[PDB]
């Protein structure tokens, strides 16, 4: 016990808090703002205006429903599990807030730039649908169960094409490591992108990603139409809004990953061409630098964000039978196909 | 520091699936017991690489294909567990005692 | 300083520099970003729409 | 005997009543004498061996210092005190160079703990 | 240290839940009541208590799913150290997928992933 | 390269103290489902343990590949069994679990007096030369793959076989 | 890179190689086409596994070498027991493909867990490493487990596949336990060769953790062998599986957990042997009091040859008690030679009665002799060697194993066993005196309706292949020692 080193250590905590606060007030602000962006696309789709009276237009509206739900009963089954019941949805947030641990925003804007990296994030995503089954069987109803075991099968089915796909650009990379992803792709600027040069992965990672999201048209654990609301069913309170907040922080971790892995991340220049904005744009460094990194990955994120909250309210969804067929016999093969082509193109390389 | 805790833990669970192995009137339990003695046999093998091979890593190699090997017996049963469920409709080890 | 930081900004102009980006991300742009939604909002087209939802 | 070291770390730790200044003394030679002999391991950067050296023999330094205060004189025994206190010091700021490694910095503090260490020698005599 | 802040951000991930569930219980009314707590069944009773017993055939693509993410596992650190070494690691993993290709054959012409 | 001390060991104790329960309740749950929850949690501890050693790519490998095992293990124990049975929680005892637990306490004690009587420390000390990583390796999952594609080529492919031959016959004993 | 390394390597393990092959080949040919013919199988089974045998042969005079760094190790002493693992393959195949066909059952995966089986039984016998002595023992075991219960529809198969998979989670993992235990305190070394030398070096070789190890790798290790109270899940096993995948456990079993046996307690645990010697010695004597003296009160034929196998095993053990030096591992085998003729002639002839009779009770076998005279001489043949009857290859294998176990000064062992030898003719009498029943009353109606049919069968051939091996082995057994005393 030294009264020198522990209160630099002290400090050290403090300021590595720090960071991890300010990513988790900026991780709850974001999923107020895929709420109402969902809510504004669809509106605008459809020839609607969307929430405008929380609000000026609408911005308080995923606020107000946040209070909501906090101040809405807390509605427990007397029938099946309390355990399993409060344990499931905690476990679901849990799982997928830890993949925010490795997605970069800059050089050095990330919390931890481990080694292991993306094989870290699928390894802690494959937890949440643990949770799900957990809130299935708790609530002792039907359409829970039903729910839970569908939730189940389409993480069964979906986890192996998105695992390969990772594999593709990891082994192009030759790094499991986010930053090394982003700087591999970012030495031949805008055309070294992975996206150009892994296109099949890029689909398979695209549509495996909205499936472990279980977005439309692979939403069907939480199929409203078919059961009354999934494994949601029986929850009520602020276990519905854990179940909420977690969609949607899948969905935005999912649209990270795509503009890491695939796009080119924080980097904007075509070292090819005489383009003068974008050799500007690289040039700056420092605050204003990582300023303009951030900027660059939250447009490239919402794209893939525009994307896929288009792609719910457009097309129809799938069935369970089709959804474990596009899985397992047009998925499957495809990415491993994606692979000995990467490998044997990365043979020329060595 | 007090790594060698992990050793009794490890040597717990390895009791303890012993006991869950012995006690099992469901064989799906038997083989979480199974999982949990092949779990203790790496946490003692991880461990182990930790403290003495922290160049070979030839323990965390030794972990992942006993991983592998516990995954592939967690596919042959339940698979020998669903032959059994369309044979007798019964789970219950200790209720089939005709080979005496 | 330590080993692995290697020709760090001072502090005063990195204080200053995020200061002046706060100043335009908190009190300048948001107010301009929720003028521009509320004019214009029904004489957007789709990429109109698609710049104002991404600011 | 050997009166120590000679069976896990845990029971030494919990399960024995403790050692007398006597054997302190020799245990804080014989971890003046490991820290000397870490220096290969330091230069080779294995900063797991390093820190388990660390946190063991920090472990052994917390009983053995508040312990041989007794064969110290009274004329001496603030001032062995402080020394103590500064060898602990110095072994923190190794510790904070060893885990979050640097070369430079752990190497400078392994110097620092070496002359502590050295000086808690000459107070203990 | 790069792993420290994983332990925090596990412990704050993990605080979080356990924070939203004491301030729904320190703000949310309770009022509870026999009909309240019954399970939904869509306004009609429910009938005898959930489970559903799917068919085997149906959910034996898990079996297939859990040799598969030995293999995907398997692949990593051969794709880690590809670079490293050479054409050697190519010829040794190469074996590795098409045993893969050739149990996902099996599986498809046996009928094990047909719903 | 690792955690402070103290908080290191109380993690030692806290993530100890969690794997005991979920042990527990594997070994004491009636209900496959309950049991094999618990099961998850002793996975989730253990992986945790792997982190804490030095294991970032194991605890990675045990958490995908354990999780995926742990999922197909509830639905297969949903699928083979009777109703949900959430009554019978903590099946009873007899007199041969308490023979048992005998024996195995007579072997955890066995164990543990091997474990607490053995100088780990002291073995740390004579294994120096093992402990010298090559310098260019910086990423421990670089070394992992460097070592199991170079050292274990043998089980490298054994390990394919296994896996490919317990596909071909999980496919054809499970087959209605 | 070079692929060179590994090329040199890899024809090393060529005869595997050839076996990776076949099953691939067969596997593929399986799902391509729909159709199924026996004799492409056959053909196919039949050149993976003459074909390894022929490339094993031309790598006999080659240098001994460890190869795969540290993971294979090939001399004179493993290439013995992958010629006994093969020849067992070669002559169990037959005893399968009729077998297996007769039930109406798909054959090609038989074959494929039989030929995996025999790859990873082909691995065990020179593993010179910890992870592939754990590997490979894993690519039998669960090929063993998905075996025993291919039958999927009796009552039997699936209580024995639920015995046999429990009771072998149970063990190997007691095996890598003390696996674990050996790699901690030692250095973390796991090569065979390289474990002794760390222990040194950590100077742990007395440690209280070391005698974990070794009595968790007996215990492992004797329940695949199956002597002493490891012997449990033997009978069952053998009583609810179908006869040919239970006599490819019977013979391949042994030999390769007897080669791994032979190559864990002299290379890696020299320095203790005063402790696995012990074991050992109760292991056995308990394994041949316990096995023979249960099989004399059996009414069912698989059990009673399931307490004959734990009770031969027992005699085979006294060749690892003994050493080197007198004899001894040159007693292992040219006894293990033996035992496999001896124990798949008299599960061919079982085969073959059960096929055209239906039945596996002892009370059944009455007046065969009357039906079959072939088959009856040929069982009793059989059943006679299993005795160590005189003129037959079990008389001569047990003068050897004894010789070695006197002039070791083993004079309770020998005594135990000549014993058991005498209590172990009670029974392989009784069968001979149910064969040798002419009255009418007491032949059961299985065998008054038997039809022995003008054609050969396949199983004849592989038994006539056998039943003139274990009689005329007798005049050669100085052929067989001086390539088995070459071995050290
Ligand atoms: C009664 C049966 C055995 C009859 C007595 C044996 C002696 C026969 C002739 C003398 C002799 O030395 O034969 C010697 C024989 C030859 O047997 C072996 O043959 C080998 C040839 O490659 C080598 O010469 C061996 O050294 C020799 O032992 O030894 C026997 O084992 C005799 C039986 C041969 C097999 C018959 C079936
Ligand atoms: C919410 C999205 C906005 C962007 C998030 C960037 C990530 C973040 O907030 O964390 C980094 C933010 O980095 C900063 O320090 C920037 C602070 C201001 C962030 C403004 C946004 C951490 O990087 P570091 O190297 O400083 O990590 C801590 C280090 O190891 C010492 O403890
Ligand atoms: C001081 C904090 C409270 C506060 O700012 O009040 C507002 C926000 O407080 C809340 O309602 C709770 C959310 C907290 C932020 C409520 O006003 P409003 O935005 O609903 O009304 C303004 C206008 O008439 C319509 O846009
Ligand atoms: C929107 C918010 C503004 C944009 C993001 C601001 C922070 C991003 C730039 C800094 C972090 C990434 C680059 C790392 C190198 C760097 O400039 O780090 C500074 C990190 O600056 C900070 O500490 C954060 C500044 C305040 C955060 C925003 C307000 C240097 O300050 P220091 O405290 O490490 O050293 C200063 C002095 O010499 C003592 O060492
Ligand atoms: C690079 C990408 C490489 C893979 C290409 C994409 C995947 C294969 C495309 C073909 C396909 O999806 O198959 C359809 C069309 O496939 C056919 O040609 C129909 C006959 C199927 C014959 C039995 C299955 C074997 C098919 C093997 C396909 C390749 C296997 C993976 C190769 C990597 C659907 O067939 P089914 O599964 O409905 O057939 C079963 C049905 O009962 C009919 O038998
Ligand atoms: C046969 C099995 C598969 C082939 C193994 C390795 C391929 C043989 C050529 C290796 C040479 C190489 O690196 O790939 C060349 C590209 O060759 C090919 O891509 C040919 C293979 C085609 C298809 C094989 C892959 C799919 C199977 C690139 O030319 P280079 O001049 O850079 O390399 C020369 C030197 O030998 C480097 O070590
Ligand atoms: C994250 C871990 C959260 C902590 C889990 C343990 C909570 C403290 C012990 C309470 C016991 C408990 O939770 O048991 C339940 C079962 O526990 C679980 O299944 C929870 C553990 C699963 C953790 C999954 C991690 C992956 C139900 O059994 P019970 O006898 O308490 O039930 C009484 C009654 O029927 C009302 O329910
Ligand atoms: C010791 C050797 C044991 C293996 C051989 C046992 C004898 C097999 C035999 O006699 O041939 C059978 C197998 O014959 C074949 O059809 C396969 C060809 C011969 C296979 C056996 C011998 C192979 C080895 C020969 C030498 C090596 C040749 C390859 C290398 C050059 C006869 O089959 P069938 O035509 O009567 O089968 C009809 C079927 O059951 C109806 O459903
Ligand atoms: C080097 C490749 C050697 C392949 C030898 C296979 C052969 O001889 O062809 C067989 C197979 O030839 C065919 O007619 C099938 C088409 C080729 C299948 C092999 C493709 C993969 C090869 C690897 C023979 O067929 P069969 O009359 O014995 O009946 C087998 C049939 O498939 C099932 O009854
Ligand atoms: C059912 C088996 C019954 C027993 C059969 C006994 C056979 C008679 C006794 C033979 C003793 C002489 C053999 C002693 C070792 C010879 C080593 C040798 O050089 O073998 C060569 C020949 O290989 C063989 O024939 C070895 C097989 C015999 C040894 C193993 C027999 C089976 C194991 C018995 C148990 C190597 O093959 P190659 O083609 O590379 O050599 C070319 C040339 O011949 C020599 O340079
Ligand atoms: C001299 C010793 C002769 C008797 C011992 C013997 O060799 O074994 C059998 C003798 O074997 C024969 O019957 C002879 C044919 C096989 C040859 C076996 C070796 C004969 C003696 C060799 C020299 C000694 C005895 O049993 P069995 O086969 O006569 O049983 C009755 C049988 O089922 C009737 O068919
Ligand atoms: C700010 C941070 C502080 C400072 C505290 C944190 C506050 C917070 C951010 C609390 C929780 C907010 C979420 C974040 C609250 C729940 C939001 C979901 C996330 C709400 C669900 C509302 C639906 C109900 C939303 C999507 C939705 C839109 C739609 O149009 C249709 C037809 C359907 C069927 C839908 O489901």
């Amino acid at each position: 016990f030294s009264r020198l080193e522990f209160l630099k250590e002290v400090y050290e905590t403090i300021w590595m808090l720090f960071p991890i606060l300010i990513l988790v007030l900026g991780i709850t602000i974001g999923v107020l703002v895929i709420v109402w962006l969902e809510r504004e696309i669809s509106a605008s789709i459809q020839q609607r205006i969307g929430p405008e009276y929380a609000g000026p237009l609408g911005i308080l509206q995923a606020l107000a429903d946040g209070t909501k739900l906090l101040f809405k009963e807390n509605l427990l089954p007397s029938r099946g599990d309390t355990y399993l019941f409060s344990i499931g949805p905690s476990i679901a947030v849990i799982s997928i807030l830890l993949g925010y641990l490795i997605i970069p925003f800059g050089s050095r804007l990330v919390l931890a730039d481990l080694s292991i990296g993306v094989f870290l994030w699928i390894a802690v995503s494959s937890i949440a649908p643990i949770g799900l089954l957990m809130s299935g069987y708790g609530s002792n109803n039907k359409y829970s169960f039903l729910g839970g075991l569908r939730a189940a099968a389409q993480s069964i089915s979906y986890e192996i094409p998105l695992t390969l796909c990772v594999l593709s650009i990891s082994l192009l990379s030759n790094s499991s490591s986010t930053v090394d992803i982003v700087e591999a792709q970012s030495k031949y600027g805008f055309w070294g992108w992975n996206l150009w040069r892994q296109p099949i992965g890029f689909i398979v990672f695209i549509i495996s990603s909205l499936a472990e999201c279980e977005r439309l048209p692979f939403d069907l654990p939480e199929a409203e139409e078919e059961l009354v609301a999934g494994y949601q069913t029986e929850y009520s309170g602020i276990k519905f809004g854990l179940f909420y907040v977690a969609s949607y922080l899948n969905l935005l971790i999912s649209s990270l990953f795509v503009t890491v892995l695939y796009l080119g991340g924080w980097n904007l220049s075509i070292p090819y061409i005489f383009i003068s904005e974008f050799f500007e744009i690289n040039k700056i460094d420092g605050v204003f630098g990582t300023t303009i990194g951030i900027f660059i990955t939250l447009a490239k994120t919402f794209l893939f964000l525009f994307i896929p909250i288009t792609t719910r309210w457009t097309l129809p969804r799938l069935r369970m039978d089709q959804l474990l067929n596009l899985g397992w016999k047009f998925l499957l093969p495809i990415s491993l196909g994606n692979l000995l082509l990467t490998t044997s193109s990365q043979l020329f390389s060595l | 520091m007090i790594l060698e805790h992990v050793l009794v833990l490890s040597a717990f669970l390895f009791s303890i699936g012993i006991y869950g192995l012995v006690t099992s009137r469901n064989l799906v339990r038997a083989l979480m017991c199974l999982e949990l003695i092949l779990n203790a046999v790496n946490l003692n093998f991880v461990t182990f690489s930790d403290f003495f091979d922290s160049r070979q890593l030839k323990g965390n190699i030794f972990s992942i294909f006993v991983i592998a090997i516990a995954a592939a017996e967690a596919a042959i049963g339940p698979a020998i567990v669903s032959s059994i469920y369309r044979n007798r409709k019964s789970i219950r080890i200790n209720q089939s005692n005709l080979l005496n | 300083a330590v080993t692995g930081v290697n020709n760090q900004e001072d502090l005063i102009w990195v204080l200053l520099k995020a200061g002046v980006v706060g100043f335009c991300y908190f009190l300048i742009m948001p107010p301009i970003i929720m003028n521009w939604l509320r004019i214009r909002w029904y004489r957007r087209n789709l990429l109109e729409m698609y710049f104002q939802f991404m600011f | 005997e050997f009166k120590w070291g000679t069976r896990s770390f845990i029971w030494e730790r919990f399960f024995e009543p403790g050692l007398s200044p006597e054997d302190a003394v020799s245990r804080i030679k014989n971890t003046a004498e490991g820290l000397h002999s870490l220096r290969h391991m330091l230069e080779t950067m294995s900063w797991r061996y390093v820190i388990f050296y660390i946190r063991l023999k920090q472990a052994y330094l917390k009983q053995d210092m508040k312990s041989a205060m007794i064969m110290v004189p009274e004329g001496r025994r603030d001032d062995y005190s402080n020394a103590a206190n500064e060898l602990v010091d110095n072994m923190a700021e190794f510790d904070y160079y060893v885990r979050t490694p640097k070369v430079y910095e752990s190497y400078v503090s392994y110097e620092k703990t070496l002359k502590s260490i050295d000086n808690l020698l000459g107070f203990l005599a | 240290y790069e792993y420290d802040i994983f332990w925090a951000f596990l412990i704050i991930s993990s605080v979080i839940p356990i924070l939203a569930f004491l301030f729904s219980g320190i703000l949310a009314p309770i009022s509870k009541g026999p009909e309240k707590l019954s399970s939904y069944e869509s306004g009609i009773e429910p009938m005898g208590d959930a489970w559903l017993q799917f068919r085997i055939r149906y959910y034996m693509f898990a079996l297939v799913f859990v040799v598969f993410d030995v293999e995907t596992v398997f692949l990593y650190p051969w794709a880690m150290s590809f670079d490293i070494l050479g054409v050697s690691v190519f010829i040794e993993a190469l074996i590795f997928v098409l045993i893969l290709i050739v149990g996902l054959v099996y599986a498809w012409r046996k009928g094990a992933l047909e719903w | 390269m690792d955690l402070p001390g103290p908080i290191h060991d109380f993690l030692l104790v806290f993530l100890g103290s969690g794997l005991i329960l979920g042990a527990l309740g594997v070994v004491l749950f009636t209900n496959p489902i309950f049991s094999a929850f618990s099961l998850g949690l002793v996975l989730v501890c253990i992986s945790l343990f792997y982190i804490l050693a030095n294991s970032h790519f194991v605890a990675s490998a045990q958490l995908l590949i354990y999780v995926g095992a742990i999922n197909v293990l509830i639905i297969f124990s949903v699928m083979f069994m009777s109703g949900p049975e959430y009554d019978k929680k903590f099946q009873l005892w007899t007199v041969g679990d308490g023979v048992t637990s005998l024996v195995c306490i007579s072997l955890f004690v066995s164990l543990i007096s091997t474990i607490l009587n053995t100088s780990w420390y002291g073995i740390i000390w004579t294994t120096k030369s093992n402990q010298i990583l090559e310098q260019d390796l910086i990423n421990a999952s670089q070394q992992i793959g460097i070592h199991l594609s170079t050292d274990f080529f043998l089980p490298f492919e054994l390990i394919s076989i296994i896996l490919l031959v317990s596909l071909i016959g999980a496919i054809a004993v499970a087959r209605q | 890179k070079a692929f060179h390394l590994l090329l040199f390597d890899g024809s090393l393990i060529f005869p595997e190689c050839i076996l990776i092959f076949g099953l691939i080949l067969l596997l593929m040919i399986d799902s391509t086409s729909d159709q199924k013919d026996i004799p492409w199988l056959y053909f196919i089974s039949s050149t993976s596994l003459v074909m390894s045998i022929t490339a094993l042969l031309f790598r006999w005079r080659e240098e001994p070498m460890i190869s795969f760094s540290g993971n294979f190790q090939t001399n004179n002493f493993n290439e013995i027991f992958q010629f006994l693992i093969l020849l067992c393959s070669t002559l169990c195949i037959p005893l399968s493909v009729e077998y297996i066909e007769c039930t109406e059952m798909a054959l090609t995966e038989f074959l494929l867990f039989i030929l995996t089986a025999t790859l990873g039984g082909m691995f065990l016998c020179g593993a010179n490493d910890l992870i592939t002595i754990f590997v490979a023992p894993e690519c039998f075991s669960l090929c063993s487990y998905l075996l025993s219960g291919y039958t999927k529809k009796d009552v039997r198969s699936n209580e024995a596949t639920t015995k046999y998979l429990l009771m072998g989670g149970a063990s190997s993992s007691i095996l890598v336990h003390g696996f674990s235990w050996l790699y901690g305190s030692s250095g973390g070394e796991i090569e065979l060769q390289e474990i002794v030398n760390g222990l040194i070096n950590t100077q742990m070789y007395n440690s209280p953790g070391i005698s974990i190890a070794l009595i968790f790798i007996t215990v492992g290790i004797g329940f695949k062998l199956s002597p002493a109270p490891s012997h449990q899940w033997t009978p069952d096993v053998y009583e609810g599986s179908p006869t040919p995948v239970v006599a490819f456990l019977s013979v391949t079993s042994k030999v390769a957990a007897s080669a791994s046996a032979t190559r864990i307690f002299d290379i890696p645990f020299y320095f203790s042997s005063n402790e696995w010697h012990l074991l050992l010695e109760i292991l056995a004597i308990l394994s041949m009091i316990l096995g023979n003296l249960i099989a004399i009160t059996q009414t069912s034929m698989k059990r009673m040859l399931a307490y004959s196998s734990i009770g031969q095993i027992g005699y085979v053990i006294i060749g690892i008690i003994v050493g080197d030096s007198n004899d001894g591992y040159a007693s292992m085998i040219t006894y293990m030679l033996f035992y496999i003729s001896m124990n798949l002639g008299t599960f061919a002839c079982i085969v073959l009665f059960g096929l055209r009779t239906g039945t596996d009770n002892i009370r059944d076998y009455a007046g065969l002799y009357t039906k079959d005279p072939f088959l009856a001489l040929s069982l009793a043949l059989c059943l006679l060697s299993l005795g160590g009857l005189p003129p037959l290859a079990g008389f001569f294998g047990k003068i050897y194993l004894f010789w070695c176990g006197w002039q070791a000064g083993l004079y309770f062992l020998v005594l135990i066993g000549l014993l058991t030898s005498v209590l172990s003719i009670y029974y392989y009498l009784k069968i001979i005196k149910l064969l040798m029943t002419g009255r009418n009353q007491e032949i059961t109606p299985h065998v008054r309706n038997y039809r022995r049919s003008p054609l050969r069968s396949k199983n004849s051939i592989e038994f006539s292949m056998i039943v003139c091996v274990i009689a005329s082995t007798i005049p050669g057994i100085s052929m067989n020692p001086i390539i088995t005393i070459a071995q050290d």
